[PDB]
């Protein structure tokens, strides 16, 4: 990185500003003679005690265990910003009531207890409480400052430049901010995206954590500098509670976080808008989770290919390339489900376009790999070439939908192809354009097997401002850029989304990659750490990357394997393919420099490692599936800090070269070079892991150190749980999805388990519209092992069968019988190894969509 | 009175199993011997006739996954991918 490219605080004049407010006594008190009550807020008036601005607090109690904030002026020369089309629904609300009150103080009750709210009057300040409990605080260390706005038209807080770039900032200084305290509290985490660990660092002797969408050019490690993505969601976690505060807010915002028995207080800073804060009070980090998914929704349902592993690079050079790559897997016998095509398949870098060198017939190509039961996706970047030869430009160009300057004009920026505008994805009609131009008329030489990445929608702008739009841009409703920067990438994401499933007439479900993001970008679909190097401190990173953004509602996340820029040496490739082989979003890609890195270019001993990861992939593909629907229904996220699953575990904390799938697979991947052992955390009391290569069983809690070769993987199932596979890996995900499922049966000290499994067509939404899908319940208890129906709304016309069960930590059985309705009983043979506890039972044979029940007779 | 037929040995002689266990579309031999006919078996491979042309042989792993690997189009039997003869 060029730190010199990108502001500090310093250098930033509202966080300048916010930030040299210190601790003390707030000038802010509410003025309770103004104070109203009804069903759904409470409202009062603010007052600054020496400026005399008024503000006007709105106070909800809310259903699901939560608090709404907003504070906004009471008489604004302008409209404050309030950010739209985040939240998924309006939050249905619980009744405050007045349970005590003074010349200084109202306390307030919600709903029937055991929330309390006890607002104070002078100094402003609300204290959230559970019955006795004091959960936290609002302005306890003063830190509320709202920059009211002045009259149109000191250092830096009106004109403002930066480098040779100048902001004329109309409106001058309108900055907010707020701080929190979270007693008990020691562990924060969230507010992504930072190259950066995984529990967050006090901010007090350096910089503080800043959101704000850019582009990062050769990023670095363990700083706390704004990379492509934005997720306002701060998670506290102790061995008592969980909480979270989601501050909604688009605009450039600072993150201070100190600590202090034991307590974190962290404060926020926003260029504009209003303070809208929700405090998501748990009490567990599943309660939170769900939380949070009421306010902005889950997990869009991934099509299944896109679970699958994808294999990209800037670029693949031509037609010829693109089938030799396919060839190329199958003659390697490695399997791959996607192809992607960079910035050079287009004519110039005009989206929408086909080079007709490179790509004289994408329809055909399309064609081929669709008779290889694998798809393309290509890159559709939100910057549009100013050409008046350009069709998109013209159609934007006329219906005046691009993004404008304070005097009227186009805004033009220098891009990947040269002068280039940018759509405004902030005007509901511009999106609802872009949704259209995906329609296989208007995209010509596209196809259902053709899928799309959105690249440099923070936006990135080659001769902007920190290589992004200037603040003073003008968006839809008149609103500055500066207002809506950080939702400017969810909308290209958004639009892109429903791009895909319009031109399908609503059947198919979407696949988009996004760079930027924000608060519900979840729904869009996949997105990833951007541009990453090829060092092993990147490959370490890609876990905290992806589990802060897991925390926060981001379950489709992952990390170029291999790294972008620079050459992996071969053990480094086979390390990272082996890691992102258990991350959400595996995709190989690389920077334009570099050499080729198609895995079968490899000696053998590296193909093998990396086919071996490849295959571990593909056969658990049935459970990467059911954890993205239970994060699609629950909002859980599906790769997971150990400490989710081990709440009162304190040793967890932290971990971050560990985590887990759900609440069954625990992963402790090699990341170093010359490593011939890891050190794996195995948790909990009275739980047991099974090594799931080797079978052995090891009692938690321990530190056990495992030897490993090139090709280990370090994986443990834990003990009570039912992991689902498809064993027979063939060459793609859509080969395989109507095969007969093995289920991994791993048995408690108290002889169970259980796991869920779901299964649907694959790609469409007929498991919503229809309910043709299929919620299997496998538990085994006592000698019985039975499926049931996790949810009997779901019928579902497949082929797939149980072809084969193995249980881990069972005896050897004298007869095994299988029941089923409309079958005879059936007698399974079986095979057993005494040294490791490991029974298989034969064929079962019968139906995924049917109950039965297999016994196991002593 | 009535003389019974042998059972079936994997190549391997890892195992020994009666007939309605070959193409049985499950894996009775480690080296995939009673599955010649199907994708059962991690090892296998699928002979390729190709009556007429030079016989192939494939990856088990190929059989019925509605990509067409043979010429005759054998190897897609019951998949709802329908291959045509493109052995000339
Ligand atoms: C909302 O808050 C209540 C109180 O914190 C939650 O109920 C408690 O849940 C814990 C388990 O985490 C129990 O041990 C307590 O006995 C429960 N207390 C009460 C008063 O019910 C509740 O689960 C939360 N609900 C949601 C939807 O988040
Ligand atoms: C600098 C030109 C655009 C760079 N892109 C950035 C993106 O994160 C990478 O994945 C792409 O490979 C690359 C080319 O479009
Ligand atoms: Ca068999
Ligand atoms: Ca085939």
């Amino acid at each position: 990185v060029d730190r010199s490219n990108f502001k500090t605080c310093d250098e930033s004049s509202f966080c300048k500003r916010q930030r040299s407010i210190r601790p003390g006594l707030s000038p802010y008190r509410a003025l309770l003679d103004t104070l109203q009550l009804g069903p759904d807020a409470l409202t009062v008036h603010l007052i600054h005690e020496v400026t005399k601005v008024l503000l006007v607090l709105e106070l909800q109690g809310l259903q699901k265990n939560m608090t709404r904030i907003r504070i906004d002026e009471l008489e604004p020369r302008r409209p404050r910003y309030r950010v739209p089309d985040v939240l998924v629904a309006d939050p249905p609300t619980a009744r405050l009531s007045v349970s005590g009150r003074d010349d200084n103080s109202v306390e307030l009750t919600v709903a029937e207890g055991p929330y309390k709210i006890i607002l104070t009057a002078q100094p402003f300040r609300l204290d959230l409480l559970e019955d006795r409990s004091l959960l936290l605080s609002v302005n306890a260390r003063g830190l509320m400052a709202f920059e009211h706005q002045r009259a149109p038209r000191e250092p830096g807080a009106w004109e403002e430049t930066f480098k040779t770039h100048s902001d004329s900032k109309p409106y001058g200084p309108t900055s907010v901010g707020l701080d929190f305290s979270l007693p008990g509290m020691e562990h924060v985490y969230g507010i992504p995206e930072h190259a950066d660990s995984l529990r967050l660092k006090v901010t007090e002797g350096g910089e503080p954590y800043r959101l704000y969408n850019l582009d990062v050019f050769q990023y670095e490690l363990n700083n706390p500098m704004a990379l492509y993505g934005s997720v306002p969601v701060l998670l506290a976690h102790s061995f008592h509670r969980d909480l979270g505060i989601f501050w909604l807010n688009a605009a450039e915002t600072w993150v201070d976080i100190s600590s202090n028995t034991p307590q974190t207080d962290i404060r926020w800073m926003s260029e504009s808008g209003i303070i809208d804060v929700f405090l998501m009070l748990g009490p567990s980090v599943f309660d939170v989770f769900r939380q949070y998914a009421s306010l902005t929704g889950t997990q869009a349902l991934p099509p299944l290919f896109s679970l699958g592993y994808h294999q990209s690079r800037w670029n693949y050079r031509d037609e010829a390339d693109v089938l030799e790559v396919d060839q190329g897997f199958d003659d390697h016998n490695m399997p791959c489900d996607v192809i992607w095509l960079d910035i050079e398949h287009a004519d110039g870098k005009r989206y929408f376009t086909w080079d007709p060198t490179r790509f004289p017939q994408p329809l055909n190509m399309l064609e081929h790999l669709a008779s290889k039961r694998r798809k393309l996706v290509a890159i559709v970047d939100p910057h549009i070439k100013v050409d008046s030869g350009y069709r998109v430009h013209e159609e934007l160009r006329n219906h005046g939908l691009y993004v404008k300057t304070r005097d009227g004009s186009d805004y033009e920026g220098w891009c990947w192809p040269g002068s280039a505008s940018y759509p405004d994805f902030t005007n509901p009609r511009m999106r609802a354009w872009w949704s259209n131009m995906f329609s296989f008329d208007n995209y010509e030489g596209s196809a259902p097997n053709l899928y799309v990445w959105n690249d440099m929608n923070e936006p990135s702008v080659f001769n902007g401002p920190e290589v992004t739009m200037l603040k003073d841009a003008v968006h839809y409703g008149g609103w500055e850029h500066r207002d809506i920067h950080n939702i400017y990438g969810l909308y290209v994401h958004m639009a892109t989304a429903d791009g895909l499933i319009q031109r399908s007439g609503g059947i198919e479900r979407p696949f988009v990659l996004s760079r930027a993001f924000f608060s519900g970008s979840q729904r869009f679909g996949a997105v990833w750490t951007g541009d990453n190097t090829a060092e092993w401190d990147h490959l370490k990173i890609s876990i905290p990357m992806c589990l802060s953004l897991a925390l926060v509602g981001l379950s489709f996340c992952g990390a170029d394997v291999g790294g972008f820029f620079k050459n992996p040496e071969p053990e480094l490739l086979v390390r990272w393919y082996q890691m992102g082989a258990y991350q959400p979003f595996f995709r190989a890609h690389a920077h334009l420099d570099t050499g080729r890195r198609e895995p079968w270019l490899l000696a053998s001993q590296y193909q093998d490692a990396i086919r071996d990861a490849l295959f571990q992939r593909y056969s658990l593909l049935p459970f990467w599936y059911t954890l993205f629907y239970q994060a699609h229904k629950e909002g859980f996220p599906v790769m997971r800090p150990l400490w989710v699953q081990y709440p009162e575990d304190m040793s967890t904390f932290s971990i971050e070269d560990q985590f887990m799938l759900g609440d069954a697979l625990l992963i402790h991947p090699v990341s170093d070079a010359g490593a011939h052992g890891v050190q794996v955390y195995l948790p909990g009391q009275e739980e047991v892991w099974y090594d799931i290569q080797s079978y052995q069983k090891h009692h938690g809690p321990q530190t056990l150190y495992l030897p490993v070769t090139l090709s280990s993987i370090p994986v443990f199932q834990r003990g009570g749980t039912i992991v689902p596979r498809w064993m027979r890996v063939r060459r793609s995900s859509d080969c395989m999805k109507d095969d007969p499922i093995t289920l991994f049966v791993a048995l408690s000290p108290q002889g169970t388990a259980q796991g869920e499994l779901f299964l649907d067509d694959g790609h469409t939404f007929n498991y919503q519209t229809r309910h043709e899908f299929l919620l299997r319940r496998f538990s085994f208890s006592g000698s019985t092992l039975v499926s049931s129906s996790a949810d009997p709304k779901g019928h579902l016309e497949t082929p797939i069968w149980i072809e084969r069960v193995v249980i881990m930590g069972a005896g050897k059985p004298a007869a095994v019988v299988l029941q089923t309705k409309g079958s005879p009983e059936s007698r399974l043979s079986f095979q057993h190894d005494p040294e490791t506890s490991v029974l298989i039972l034969r064929k079962p044979g019968v139906s995924v969509a049917s109950d039965w029940s297999i016994h196991l007779r002593a | 009175f009535y003389e019974e037929s042998k059972p079936f040995t994997c190549l391997d002689g890892t195992a020994t199993i009666p007939f309605d266990q070959v193409n049985d579309d499950y894996c009775d031999c480690k080296d995939g011997s009673d599955e010649p006919g199907t994708a059962a078996c991690p090892n296998g491979s699928f002979h390729c006739t190709n009556t007429g042309y030079k016989p192939l042989y494939i990856l088990s792993s190929r059989v019925n996954d509605g990509v067409c690997d043979c010429c005759d189009g054998t190897d897609e039997y019951n998949s709802g991918t329908v291959c045509e003869n493109t052995c000339r």
